[PDB]
């Protein structure tokens, strides 16, 4: 995740009611009781009707266009091959080819009929994380589900998705002792672990 | 091309927040911390202040230094910047409110410059760790090894592939402007800005105007002393009051994208290999936790995994059709174990 | 009111001792480091240098410097004070001796300002830790969390809390005295002050006079060179030399008593309550190691403690009447499990 | 005595290499940092730049500092040397290529000046530590207890008790030399040196010249910069190119031999003894990690290993005949356990 706070409300005299934006995982929850110190000492002049209101969705890290696991629900494909064959006195041909029974691959002069094979053993599990080049055959949990700091805390569907699924557990709390900031309480991502406390 | 993005330089001002432990405590630093992002392998850190160095307030040179000074920005020379954390990082590039800067591992981040006058820094807690990409648990990149995909930001500015929200500030405190009119407590404007005013008693209500006196209240200290100051749109900070008035435009990219760099990279040193009847004795003698890992190809896969940084003789119980080993980011290595007992 | 402490200021004068690794080796220091007390909680230690920084010799301004040079004082500005630790500190105040900085933890204590030619340091060993209070074990003060009584130093110097024993110094060797009259070793003396002299030879045997000559030994390198100046009582430091004559007045206080403020302070993230059948399963994952411990309210307490850094599903075999549950410094919660097996 | 080493001073030049870690990556530093020695006790570690700081250019003063810039040196004051690990480090001496300076622990060596208009610094890996020689196995030299054979480096500089050699410098690249002879690449000399030319087209071969022009090529990317320039030797780093003609004389001492210091050293709190029957109970408490060990002078050894760190009550079954007792380098024990029972 990235925890891109928007900039709370601070309010001098009274309330300022939130409401629930619908930005993935929108944690916003009014705070009274503040004397916020801000370049001049406190500025709202009151001092239990200073009002603050703090709000913060989470949203993918610019890490997430590129640097991101990825999950899939794999099924069993189509098996391929750059069958050399220096054949005879041909004595060449390098030649992608398939695996179901019924394809040829004229390229050199040789026309060629594989499998199927009769070893169906996908390597790949059903469910997949995929992360770089370090594929994992990882039960994840799902889209839409991914407790907070369990792997999958951010589910975006894809990079370019605004919506997504953030159990991020993030939980904002007042801040202290009449001073402008926002404690945002959330767990590190189930995306920082998966990278040190991983499968293989 | 240091002309190419006066989306932020022209129209973002140098933002000031409250700094956490600000050398004795809480201040209200220019340079206060956010989005600290230790995130990325190649010693690195992006950091935000909420300070705006690069250009001056104008037009020239990203190599100098504007931050808040009173309400007032201070354009001027970047000479004794100082990131740091456990040991003095490296800076590596600054543009708008945000700097990139190779950093040690650290418990904390510590930044601060010097004015010249005072020290003037500000510190923050964010964990930070430095694994290079590779099965080596290195502290620290060498000089040498293989090059493999590492995360990392860019050097440079010409830079889109991100924009985060950037609009106006919300007012701000300035208690310099509560003067005295003799009698009654006397309110100033910067240059003709929006100042925002009233006092506990009752007198003028809103405040959009030039220097105001107070018919009514006396104490500086029950007053509005306010700064509608929305010429220049603002990093969103956390540590930002918002504009009450409205979602001003500011949309402004990141220069610090996370690319796909192959980092200069780990490497372990070379194995010694061991025969024995099928049956791999490997004494081993790494730089660094090393995660060795293999794959007995048969179907029956029975890997092992081990990080190993003290140095052991180690045992693979190889088979007839092969077994595979991985010392580390070195390349994977294959055996052919058929019979050796005659 | 810095003018209520001239018990000190005006009476005791910047002590020097012997420093045991100055930078290069043990050299003698005016800020000779004693009495570390890294024994509070806040990231605070309160040292007391030998040196007497704070007024002048005479009557202003606690923010500037007098420490020994030579035999005489040199009352200028702080400019560069520099406490140090495995980080650099944090200076909170000064007053007398006596410095109250916030450090954080380190194996030793390292202090120096810059008299603006030279560093001019001077380190120690010390065993530093910052446990705040509560069953959280941080390594630092963050900005939020419940508030509780810490035990830490103040700012201020209107203190009596405790005084320690301030009397006399003793002699001090200085051998730019011992000149030579041309052919026989010559003392002279500050303002008058008294010095106690003879040599190996048999010469003038007590020495309480003006600037002497001595008749029977020659070389500097076998004569009493020593300043009794008493006029300014000092620190009864271990690295002093006993005023041998008596033990005079000079009871002077402490500034930084150690006080019960309530630290901003720790607090661990929240915990995921989940139900089972007279058992809480919790899912767990602190930011730190955090002391959690519980006590089955039977006549049976049957506790459990366990500090928890590791991220940690638990379990707790809660029976009927009830259990309660300390996650850190978060106030203890309670709970019912009766039945769910139906 | 400081000209008695114009073997090196004369006749070597500050060398300048590859620093692999150079703030932003690996640069050029004339203090790139080869040979880091963390094999000693004292804290210390004995450095070689690829500058030879000292003496200046010809005569004067081994507080002054010539490194490299340019072809050139530049033989000023050493203002504001850094070494530093983990902590900043504290100079001991320099002589010649070398420092020996008084390091913490750490697991990276980060050595860096201040030219004054750049903070030009040089850092490197490498695993160093400092146990103290005893059973004490500290992390830092204290003020006080007891002496013993440490290993450690000299101050001093009239020292030959071992030499490095030092040949020539092979070439280096100067591509400040190719300018433009408003059509031709021009190639220049600095003093009349050896400038060593051709381009990858057909024109002069070897280059041993004054100024040259060049007839053929154009662009200076495909020409021979190179300065033999042999008036002085170098260190023989391996991020040296070799002088290709021969190996030159220029054998060359080193300062900073490793000698048979007594260490200011180590010693751990002294024990509880407590009687038993034929048993010693001893509760203790160290400062630091302790190897305590045991000899049952029997016949049968029967010894005793254990590293203590943590306070802890032991015990040891003595025989008849004796025991005896080594905590830390405080000297061995000895006791008479003969009969308790009556």
């Amino acid at each position: 995740y990235k925890t891109k706070v928007p900039s709370p409300v601070v309010k001098c005299c009274g309330a300022t009611q939130c409401t629930s934006k619908p930005h993935p995982d929108y944690q916003c929850q009014v705070f009274t009781g503040v004397y916020p110190f801000m370049w001049g000492g406190a500025y709202c002049f009151c001092d239990t009707e200073n009002t603050q209101m703090s709000e913060a969705y989470v949203e993918r890290s610019e890490e997430c266009s590129i640097d991101h696991a990825k999950a899939y629900k794999v099924h069993t494909g189509t098996v391929q091959a750059m069958v050399n064959i220096t054949y005879g006195s041909v004595s060449w041909r390098s030649a992608d080819v398939y695996v179901n029974g019924e394809t040829p691959a004229k390229i050199g002069d040789a026309k060629l009929i594989i499998g199927p094979l009769s070893s169906a053993w996908s390597p790949f599990d059903n469910k997949v994380v995929v992360y770089g080049h370090e594929v994992y055959n990882y039960d994840f949990p799902e889209y839409g589900t991914g407790k907070a700091g369990s792997f999958g805390d951010l589910q975006s569907r894809t990079s370019t998705s605004n919506d997504l699924y953030a159990n991020t557990n993030l939980k904002l709390q007042r801040p202290q002792a009449g001073i402008v900031h926002t404690p945002f309480t959330q767990a590190p991502s189930g995306f920082e672990r998966w990278k040190r406390d991983k499968g293989a | 091309d240091l002309d190419t993005h006066f989306t932020q330089y022209k129209l973002a001002r140098p933002y000031i927040a409250d700094c956490p432990n600000c050398g004795h405590s809480r201040c209200d630093s220019p340079i206060a911390i956010e989005e600290v992002r230790g995130d990325a392998h190649a010693g690195v850190i992006r950091i935000q202040t909420s300070a705006m160095f690069g250009l001056k307030t104008d037009g020239v040179d990203l190599a100098y230094m504007s931050f808040m000074n009173g309400k007032t920005q201070k354009s001027i020379k970047i000479d004794n910047l100082h990131v740091r954390t456990s040991a003095p990082c490296s800076l590596v590039s600054h543009h708008g409110y945000y700097i990139l800067a190779q950093c040690p591992p650290g418990d904390t981040v510590t930044v601060g410059f010097h004015d010249g006058p005072n020290r003037h820094t500000c510190t923050v807690a964010h964990k930070v760790e430095f694994r290079p990409v590779g099965r080596e648990k290195y502290r620290h990149p060498p000089e040498h090894g293989v090059e493999l995909p590492c995360n990392r930001y860019t050097h440079k500015r010409a830079d889109q592939g991100h924009y985060v929200e950037m609009h106006q500030p919300g007012l701000v405190a300035d208690h310099s402007l509560l003067s005295i009119h003799s009698a009654k407590v006397k309110i100033t404007v910067p240059s003709g800005a929006q100042v925002k005013y009233y006092c506990k008693c009752p007198d003028v209500r809103e405040g959009i105007t030039s220097s105001d006196h107070t018919t009514t209240c006396t104490d500086v200290k029950q007053c509005r002393a306010y700064l509608i100051d929305n010429k220049k749109w603002v990093y969103n900070s956390g540590r930002l009051p918002r504009g009450e008035g409205d979602t001003f435009k500011g949309k402004l990219h990141v220069p610090f994208v996370p690319v796909k760099a192959k980092c200069i990279a780990t490497l372990a040193p070379e194995p010694l290999v061991e025969h024995k009847h099928r049956t791999l004795i490997l004494h081993l003698h790494p730089d660094h936790p090393t995660l060795l890992t293999t794959r007995s190809l048969g179907s029956d896969a029975n890997p092992t995994r081990q990080w190993i940084e003290r140095p052991t003789t180690v045992n693979f119980t190889v088979t007839g059709e092969g077994l595979e080993y991985t010392w580390g980011n070195h390349p994977p290595k294959r055996v052919w174990a058929q019979e050796s007992g005659e």
